């Protein structure tokens, strides 16, 4: 799935 | 405060 | 949840183990360049700063660095050598002779699947910064191993905080990212031959002013942005 940098 | 290295 | 029965005495979760010599190295680090600031964590260790590759998705500004032997800033982002770590959210930073170095006892090994992990950080925001452990979480790879999932809350700002084994102690990766929902986490992984890379200057291959240019990625599977929505 797409991620984000937290 | 912040220590400025050398750079 | 689990009521232990028809057990051995070495079946038992482990019991306490020391986090400090983890979080003592722990700093916190903010890249402000072009009307930018991103912050994360990075692990100390000898004169260099392991730390995720994102960080610098820019660089043309400055760098604070605040660790247990106080706060420095580095002037100038692009004289700072920096090996990255091909295909992972993952690099080091080389910092100057100037920065007080950190010591060099930490173990750092791939993750192993199902392992328990914990999260370990430190507060800085107290006087005197302070360690702390988050509750364990089990772990699998998500595809070809450069990215783990783990199940442990991590608030925005948290990256670059390295995932420990409860088993030996040593850190297995950092953290990375999450999904849109904040439902699954993922860290980057301790790729193989770390200590090697860290103790043999001549599997270091540095270079300085390096950026990303892009605002997501693909890696390990993953197609990665730098902010959510």
């Amino acid at each position: 799935e797409n991620l984000y940098f937290q | 405060e912040a220590t400025q290295l050398m750079n | 949840g689990h009521h232990h029965h028809h057990h051995h005495g070495e079946s038992l979760f482990k019991g306490p183990r020391d986090y400090n010599p983890i979080s003592s190295t722990i700093c916190h680090l903010t890249n402000e360049s072009d009307g930018h600031t991103t912050s994360l964590y990075g692990i100390g260790f000898g004169p260099f700063i392991i730390t995720n590759k994102h960080l610098f998705r820019r660089n043309n500004g400055t760098l604070l660095v605040q660790s247990l032997h106080g706060v420095f800033k580095v002037k100038n982002t692009t004289t700072l050598q920096q090996h990255l770590i091909d295909g992972r959210d993952m690099i080091i930073i080389r910092m100057p002779k100037d920065f007080p170095p950190f010591p060099q006892k930490l173990k750092f090994r791939e993750p192993q699947r199902e392992e328990r992990i914990c999260l370990v950080t430190t507060n800085f925001q107290t006087k005197s910064m302070s360690s702390m452990v988050s509750d364990t979480s089990c772990t699998f790879p998500s595809s070809d191993g450069i990215f783990w999932k783990h199940w442990i809350q991590t608030k925005d700002g948290q990256c670059g905080s390295p995932l420990v084994s409860t088993r030996d102690g040593f850190i297995v990766g950092i953290h990375s990212a999450s999904n849109f929902t904040n439902t699954n986490n993922y860290f980057t992984s301790v790729p193989k031959n770390f200590m090697e890379l860290l103790t043999n200057q001549e599997a270091q291959q540095w270079v300085s002013g390096w950026r990303l240019n892009a605002d997501s990625v693909l890696w390990g599977g993953h197609k990665v942005f730098m902010d959510k929505p």
